[PDB]
């Protein structure tokens, strides 16, 4: 029923930028609590960042926040997340989330951090 | 009432959670009415 496909991972060098998308389908995404979360090797599922889609209140964890920028685009159904100042520490499996710990996720994309 | 903690406790009760003893209301008293604070401290169960 509920669908979550990310998209956009990929190797960037410290102080890269990226981009990650996630298609959402079978729920009311136009007015929903959207999460972003992440898996750093070795580690458990933390939260990055959310947003509710009806109001635009945008919130991230302390350690990226200033860095990434999320946002939506409720006519394409898609949630975004700009990635600025890449860390190592910033290497992880990423996924969105219809809740905070990353329970109702997608199949999630790489994002790897090292220098060239 | 801090219309400050009026405006986070209302953002984070349609999030799903409750103030079920105020627990939420002194959650984000102590982190400065911050929501990203409070939500990394309820992370860290």
């Amino acid at each position: 029923e509920v669908q979550l496909v990310e998209s956009g991972g990929g190797l960037v060098q410290p102080g890269g930028s990226l981009r990650l998308s996630c298609v959402a389908s079978g729920f009311t995404f136009s007015n929903y609590w959207m999460y972003w979360v992440r898996q750093a090797p070795g580690k458990g599922l933390e939260w990055v960042s959310t947003i509710n889609t009806g109001s635009g209140a945008a919130y991230y964890t302390s350690s990226v926040k200033g860095r990434f920028t999320i946002s939506r685009d409720n006519a394409k159904n898609t949630l975004y997340l700009q990635m600025n100042s890449l860390k190592s520490e910033d290497t992880a499996v990423y996924y969105c989330a219809t809740d905070l710990r990353g329970a109702q996720r997608g199949q999630g994309t790489q994002v790897t951090v090292s220098s060239h | 009432a801090d219309p400050r903690l009026i405006e986070s406790l209302s953002q984070m009760l349609s999030m799903g959670f409750s103030d079920e003893g105020g627990w939420l209301t002194r959650l984000l008293q102590t982190k400065n009415y911050d929501i990203g604070a409070a939500l990394d401290t309820i992370q860290y169960s």
